[PDB]
């Protein structure tokens, strides 16, 4: 029932593709890969990376504060 | 002539399923993850069909029969330490593919998400009885809490306990049979799986910008085929330096000790893909009010879709429900840390306020939400 | 005191990615388990036949072997008889059952050393720890007696007498038997008792990393191929006006 | 790899450690006396062993082949007539027979009376055949391997 | 619009193979045995399910398991002789199955022959390895005289029954991984009867009188709906009887001792529903003979839509092969008997004339009668 | 599993009281000897099969659980074998320890005959043939 022949009405489109063959498979792979890698994550690493850092501080304090609760209070032991 | 692949009653279901399935031509690495859940599942399948030919489910001889499995066997440690990293990978895919569909808005596929939701109930349910299954001390004591915590329930709970463990306590009854439920429960799992790809296949995937996108699908094969064949490799290679050079990185020590009942551990957890739901478990101070926390922990994606205000699908033009999502993510971090840490300050306060956030923000702050960025492009 | 102490990391031979264990090591930590551990723990899982390979040849394990007495039967009367042992015997219990331990460990149970620096956080590192770090306690703190010092020990109040000291057994190999070179024998011995696949496995890892190294780029490269036919692709929208 | 993948899973369905190392017997050696038949115990099954004489020899091969209940000469059952090695098993009930015993000078079977001779063949009894004889391998004379 | 039933996606799929399939109104109850048959296979999946609770696969323990099943478990008696007398039913279900479609023709139906001929296969498979299962006397010297039999096989048997022993001879591991085996098969044949369903549907069923039946057809509800569970309810009275009335006529005595290696029976056979198969090996003087006839046995079975020699397909009026296949089923029932008598005077001469004569009417009489009845009736 | 089939409760306990079972390990892991228990299987008479077989001049007598299900005839069976002894026919050579049965396969069965008339004390002042007590016995076999 939904196959392809008719999924979708397209008029007045032309696409245009070459022989896997003709072509190279890593057509300028790392001057062309390292920008677009350094605009998708500066795009993205203002929304996703924050919360990390607000956990990783919330674990260390966490951490630090389990092993000043097992430290041993001085002001104990004190009056005698 | 005919051709074969299109008419052979056997063969059209595989075509249609597999070859000539219009797929959208933009979907990332994360569409490859529901495929790794399907190839663990059968890798789980296959490892514990081979530990079920050397385990014994009596317990006298369980944990004798997995350390001649692991000394004994040829490749018998292999087979084992491949079947408890599989479950691992398992969690794993499961949660990235959760991930993906809470945030790419896939759960408007109703039907797909319902069925999505009971095949993780089955496996969470297949993994903790086959954390059982070893009977070391660790498996003995988490079974005990479970069902202990299980008990809750008023006027049938005990009933319901003591029928589950067919006796006064975790005894050889409770093992053979969680050896019987846990042997049965994946191929009810496949089957569900198969469901899941039917109610999927009524309509298509989804693609991460939300469109339809009828306008540009291409064939499964071979674009699909040879993109999870590469993610099926780099699966294995993380499956691999997960078995054969960090073996018990994720496992717990004391369940290399024998199963004491008159020995308990000073420190109960079970393993780490429960660990959150188990961290909401103790942010109530009430036995009841835990359990539920838990069971509607795992359901609100159920009540997902009904919570969906927005009137664009994915959240790839929505940043302040991204920003929303990624706390999301972060505080469910935080809930797997705080339920390995025992209970003392301030993991009880961190924890309190985890679970308080992560409720607040799957049920209140997204819609609201959702309503603000309709209300910035003059929608509303 | 409910407070503990981390034991440190050594630098073991077998600490790295690729390291296997130094089988001499393991041979001579097997000779201080025999003489000096194997009078109250026991190795239930271990048998005589993994010994060969590792740490001797079959007649010196077949000797290791038929040096000890094991129970067997039953006789063509019914009885129960000493026999000389063999390569498939497991290695000997020093008790019957854990309550004779208890009777003869002062209420104490020495544990089965089979999985034991599995069993343990900190591995080997704890074990060399548990084992060298004996020492006088400090003021505040008075222990009975059946009880020792030992601050790796959880709750620092260990039942087992410290069992190792300079000179307690000879080698074969004319090795000095010091405290230290001793604990580190007996902790990379109970490291192979709890592994016995170590080698194997990181043999297996080296083979799986090159083969990855190989397969990884390869698959990546058919993958851009056939993707390539469509990413190179170019659209155009021609209306008529 | 796949090729690993697959050997290692059929080789993890082939026999264990313990299994292999229960299948070959320890060193049987030159220690029987003259007349006197010893039993070991393997694969759950009792094995005699017994120096045999050249007069016993010839009275055991005096016995025709094709006239007895079940066709086998004294010279197929062992390849060396120096010693003779058998499975101590009385085929009747699974009892044991008793060492130097019966008319025959052989074996007897206390259970119900099945006599047995020097090579292990029924004549006297209700057993339905007669006690088999494993496939050993001889070595130099000091080890016999039988397993 | 609410027209649920044919619209929803998984509905569809119990509607088209239910309720709105098209079925011949003139089939007997012969036809209702395959559906029996797949009942009968539910009842065994559960009755095993709670067998499994219970029983362990260690052959120190395997029949102290049994024998407290059978007496401490609650009707724990009744599971296990519902499990066997099932077994049994089963076996009686499939034999009338195949011998509706022997007679009927519905061997033209060759696709869902094939899939059939693949699923009697497993069913025998899983029912040997299950009557293994129990570890008696006879479990243990069955699974040995099978396996000899299966090291018959040149230059590869000898290795391979090593292989499948895991050892010596039939011991621990042996047990143990046919329990893994009988565990996992009865899904296997379950999915297969999904196959064996899809390609019958795909092509319809067939009528007794071998027309084409498209003229006069009648919806699967209610008719066949109600007439099947008229079927279950007498398989089920048929079946309850042999359970509660007589629950040892079937199985044999000395499978309630324990398994001794040291004593063998004074005659060993096999259940009665691999009884001609047995007596079919056992008359050739040969090993390798016997096994390949009893294989060739089961593939001429298969073979069976190649034979066809007639313009008509189904035995309704064509007397002459219709008195050779009541020879034939006669024969077989010889074949029964024989299989369960030891080897002396006439047993050897009546059973090698039995299969000489099963063979004979198969392959040889069979197209020649059809021949002679298409001469009669003047086709050409 | 006596209880309400044959004897009450404290005639049960009663009868597991007045034999002495097997119980350890204590707290210095020795084995003692305590009365018994409802829960308490029936007591083994030997340790071991060998030493069945060194008492009963080789032969191993069965464990009688099964053995009217594991016998063709049933409870038939062994009343035929229990009132079937009988002298043997001419031409018929018995050993020592080995005694004629014709109901036994092979004739020649390795039990002495267990039962005759006054062979015990009935509680319930039942004569106690040997026709009586076979048939009580065949149908407690027949039970268990
Ligand atoms: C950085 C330096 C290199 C660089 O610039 O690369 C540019 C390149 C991106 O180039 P682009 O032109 O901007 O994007 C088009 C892609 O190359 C088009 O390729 P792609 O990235 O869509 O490929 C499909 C995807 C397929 O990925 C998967 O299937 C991943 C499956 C999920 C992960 C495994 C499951 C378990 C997860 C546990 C946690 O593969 C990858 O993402 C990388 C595969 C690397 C294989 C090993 C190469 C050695 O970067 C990468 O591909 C990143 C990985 C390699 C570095
Ligand atoms: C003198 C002999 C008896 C004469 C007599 O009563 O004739 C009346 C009557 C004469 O039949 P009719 O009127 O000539 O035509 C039959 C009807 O059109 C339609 O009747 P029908 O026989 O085709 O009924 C459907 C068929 C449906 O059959 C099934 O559902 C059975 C399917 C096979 C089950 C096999 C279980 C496993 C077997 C292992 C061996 O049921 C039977 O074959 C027997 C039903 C018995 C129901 C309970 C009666 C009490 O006899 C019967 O109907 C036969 C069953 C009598 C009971
Ligand atoms: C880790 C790195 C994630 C990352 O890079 O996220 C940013 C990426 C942006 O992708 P997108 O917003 O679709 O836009 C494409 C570029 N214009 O966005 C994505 O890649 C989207 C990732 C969606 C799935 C994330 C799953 C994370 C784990 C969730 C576990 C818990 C799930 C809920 C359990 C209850
Ligand atoms: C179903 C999926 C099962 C898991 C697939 C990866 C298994 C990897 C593995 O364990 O490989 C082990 C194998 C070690 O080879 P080895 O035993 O040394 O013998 C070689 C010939 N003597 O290692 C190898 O053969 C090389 C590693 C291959 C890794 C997979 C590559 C695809
Ligand atoms: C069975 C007992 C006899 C049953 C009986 O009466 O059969 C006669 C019946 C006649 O049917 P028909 O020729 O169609 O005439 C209808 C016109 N009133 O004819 C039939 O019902 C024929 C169909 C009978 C099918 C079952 C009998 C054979 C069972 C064993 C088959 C074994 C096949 C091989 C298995 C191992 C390989
Ligand atoms: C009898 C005097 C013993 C000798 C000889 C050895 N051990 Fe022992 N060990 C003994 C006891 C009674 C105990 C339990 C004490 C307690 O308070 O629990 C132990 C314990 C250990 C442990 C476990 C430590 C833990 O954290 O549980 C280890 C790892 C251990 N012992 C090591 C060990 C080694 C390597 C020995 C040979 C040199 C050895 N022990 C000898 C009693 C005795
Ligand atoms: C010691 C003298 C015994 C007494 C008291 C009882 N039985 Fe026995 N029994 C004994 C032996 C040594 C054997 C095996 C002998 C042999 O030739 O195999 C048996 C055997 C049986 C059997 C099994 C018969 C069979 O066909 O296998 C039965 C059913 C049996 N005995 C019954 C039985 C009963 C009911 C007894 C109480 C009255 C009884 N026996 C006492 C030794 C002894
Ligand atoms: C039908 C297929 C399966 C069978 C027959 C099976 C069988 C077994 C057996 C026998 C064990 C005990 C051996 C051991 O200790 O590792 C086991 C353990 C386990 N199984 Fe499975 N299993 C199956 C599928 C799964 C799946 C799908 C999961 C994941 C959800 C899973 C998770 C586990 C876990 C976590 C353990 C414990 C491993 C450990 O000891 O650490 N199993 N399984
Ligand atoms: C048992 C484990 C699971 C398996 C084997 C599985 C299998 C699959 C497969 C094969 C696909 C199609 C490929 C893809 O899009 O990734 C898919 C898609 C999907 N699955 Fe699952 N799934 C599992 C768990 C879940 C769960 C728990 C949910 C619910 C949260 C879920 C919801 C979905 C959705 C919504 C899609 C559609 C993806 C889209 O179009 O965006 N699945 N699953
Ligand atoms: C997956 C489902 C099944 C499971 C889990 C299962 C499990 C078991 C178990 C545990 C036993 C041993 C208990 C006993 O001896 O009664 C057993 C016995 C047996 N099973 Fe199954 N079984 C299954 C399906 C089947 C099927 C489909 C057949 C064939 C019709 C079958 C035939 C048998 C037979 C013949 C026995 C021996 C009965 C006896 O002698 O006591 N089983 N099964
Ligand atoms: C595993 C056991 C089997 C099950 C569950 C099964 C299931 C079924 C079902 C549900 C039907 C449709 C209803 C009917 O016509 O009876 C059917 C028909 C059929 N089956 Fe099976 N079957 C089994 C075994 C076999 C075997 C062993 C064969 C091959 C000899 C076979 C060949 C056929 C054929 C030819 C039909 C068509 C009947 C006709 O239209 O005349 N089946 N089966
Ligand atoms: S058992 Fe040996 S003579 Fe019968």
């Amino acid at each position: 029932g939904r196959e392809f022949g008719n999924l979708a009405r397209i008029r007045h489109v032309i696409s245009y593709s070459l022989s896997p063959f003709e072509q190279r498979a890593f057509p300028s792979y790392f001057s062309k890969g390292i920008p677009n890698v350094l605009r998708r994550t500066r795009e993205r690493i203002l929304r996703v990376a924050p919360p990390f850092v607000v956990v990783y501080l919330i674990y260390t304090w966490g951490n630090q504060e389990f092993e000043q609760s097992k430290r041993k209070n001085p002001a104990m032991y004190e009056n005698d | 002539m005919t051709n074969m692949r299109k008419t052979h009653p056997l063969f059209k279901i595989i075509n249609h399923s597999f070859i000539d399935l219009p797929a959208p031509s933009n979907i990332s690495s994360w569409w490859n993850f529901g495929s790794l859940l399907g190839v663990c599942l059968m890798v789980q399948i296959i490892t514990g069909l081979f530990l079920a030919m050397h385990y014994t489910s009596d317990t006298m001889t369980a944990f004798s029969s997995v350390t001649h499995i692991c000394r004994d066997v040829n490749y018998g440690w292999l087979i084992r330490y491949m079947h408890a990293n599989g479950a691992s990978m398992f969690f794993i895919c499961l949660f990235l593919h959760v991930g993906r569909g809470l945030y790419y808005g896939s759960y408007t596929f109703m039907e797909t998400w319902n069925i999505g939701v009971l095949l993780l109930f089955a496996v969470m349910a297949t993994a903790f009885m086959g954390y059982v299954l070893p009977w070391g001390q660790m498996s003995f004591w988490g079974a005990t809490v479970i069902t202990n915590l299980l008990s809750a329930i008023p006027y049938i709970g005990t009933t319901l306990v003591e029928w589950i463990w067919g006796g006064f306590s975790v005894d050889k009854a409770t093992l053979t049979r969680f050896f019987a439920f846990h042997f049965i429960l994946p191929f009810i799992i496949a089957a569900l799986a198969i469901v899941h790809l039917l109610f999927l296949h009524e309509t298509g995937s989804n693609n991460p910008t939300g469109l339809n996108s009828d306008a540009d699908k291409i064939p499964f094969h071979p674009y699909y085929t040879i993109k999870d064949i590469l993610g099926i490799l780099i699966m294995f290679l993380i499956l691999m330096t997960l078995v054969l050079f960090f073996p018990d990185m994720l496992g717990d020590p004391d369940n290399y000790m024998p199963a004491n009942p008159l020995n308990t551990p000073p420190h109960i957890k079970p393993e780490w893909y429960f660990l959150f739901a188990y961290a909401i478990l103790r942010s109530i101070p009430n036995k009841l009010g835990g359990v539920l926390a838990l069971i509607l922990s795992i359901l609100i994606l159920a009540l997902m879709p009904f919570l969906h205000t927005s009137k664009q699908r994915s959240l790839m033009f929505r940043p302040i429900t991204q920003i929303l999502y990624w706390i999301l993510v972060a505080n469910l971090l935080i809930l797997t840390w705080i339920g390995g840490q025992p209970v003392e300050h301030p993991f009880i306060i961190i924890g309190q306020l985890a679970s308080i956030s992560y409720f607040s923000i799957i049920l209140i702050l997204m819609p609201i939400s959702g309503i603000i960025e309709d209300k910035m492009l003059k929608l509303y | 005191s409910d407070l503990e102490l981390h034991p440190p990391s050594y630098p073991w031979s077998h600490r790295g990615l690729l390291s296997s264990l130094d089988h001499t090591s393991i041979r001579r930590g097997f000779q201080v388990y025999k003489q000096v551990c194997s009078s109250c723990h026991s190795m239930d899982y271990v048998a005589y036949r993994h010994l060969v390979g590792v740490c001797y040849t079959e007649e010196e394990a077949k000797a290791l072997a038929e040096e000890v007495e094991v129970q067997d039967g039953p006789n063509d009367d019914g009885e129960m008889f000493m026999r000389p042992g063999k390569l498939s015997d497991y290695f000997p219990k020093p008790y019957p059952n854990p309550e004779a331990a208890r009777a003869a460990n002062n209420g104490a149970l020495p544990p089965d050393l089979s999985y034991i620096v599995r069993a343990r956080h900190g591995g080997e590192d704890y074990v060399f720890s548990l084992l060298t770090g004996y020492c006088e306690p400090p003021t505040g703190v008075s222990l009975r007696e059946g009880l020792y010092f030992n601050p790796y020990f959880p709750g620092q109040a260990i039942g087992m007498a410290p069992p190792i000291y300079t000179e307690v057994l000879e080698y074969d190999d004319g090795t000095p038997a010091t405290m230290s070179q001793v604990a580190k024998d007996v902790a990379t011995f109970l490291r192979w008792a709890s592994e016995p696949e170590h080698d194997h496995r990181k043999r297996m890892g080296l083979k799986m990393l090159l083969m990855m190294g190989l397969l990884l780029p390869l698959t990546y490269a058919m993958k851009r191929h056939k993707w390539s036919v469509l990413k190179s692709r170019k659209l155009a929208y021609r209306p008529p006006k | 790899a796949a090729k690993n993948v697959v050997s290692q899973f059929v080789s993890s369905m082939s026999a264990s450690a313990d299994v292999l190392a229960m299948s070959k017997i320890e060193i049987k050696l030159s220690d029987i006396p003259e007349g006197k038949n010893m039993a070991f115990k393997w694969r759950g099954k009792p094995l005699f062993v017994r120096h045999r004489t050249k007069k016993e020899i010839d009275q055991e091969a005096a016995v025709e082949v094709s006239q007895l209940r079940d066709p086998q000469h004294d010279l197929d059952r062992v390849k060396k007539p120096e010693w003779v090695i058998l499975i101590g098993v009385c085929t009747h009930l699974g009892c044991v027979p008793i060492a130097n015993a019966g008319d025959f000078g052989g074996y007897y079977c206390p259970c119900h009376g099945s006599h047995y001779d020097a090579s292990g063949r029924i004549r006297k009894g209700p057993a339905p055949l007669n006690l088999e004889v494993p496939a050993y391998e001889f070595t130099s004379d000091d080890v016999v391997v039988v397993g």
